[PDB]
């Protein structure tokens, strides 16, 4: 178990606290953006991936 | 007799609270359930969040 353990803050409560830690790691996706819209082309890689 | 009072500066009030934790007078009791998690007992009254 590499998640943390939600440990409850009080007893008979109902609240269970821990730790989520988010980054983001790119990733490839080409999108083309055509030059019959902007007279030069764009190929873009996206945003990536939510880890 | 039997009151407990607890006074909180202008700057505690929201939130002030009191945990209470009953501890049996008994060595057995202690011994026997200290796997368990259920030798003492607490509990809290606090100044509720009101509208």
């Amino acid at each position: 178990n590499v998640l943390p353990t939600l440990t409850e803050l009080a007893a008979g409560n109902g609240t269970f606290t821990g730790s989520l830690q988010f980054t983001i790691v790119p990733n490839n996706t080409v999108v083309q953006i055509p030059s019959s819209l902007t007279k030069t082309s764009f190929a873009v890689y996206t945003n990536g991936s939510l880890a | 007799q039997n009151t407990l009072i607890y006074v909180v500066p202008n700057g505690s009030f929201v939130g002030s609270n009191i945990k209470l934790t009953y501890t049996t007078t008994d060595y057995a009791v202690l011994h026997y359930f200290y796997s368990t998690g259920q030798y003492k007992v607490f509990k809290t009254v606090s100044v509720p969040n009101v509208t």
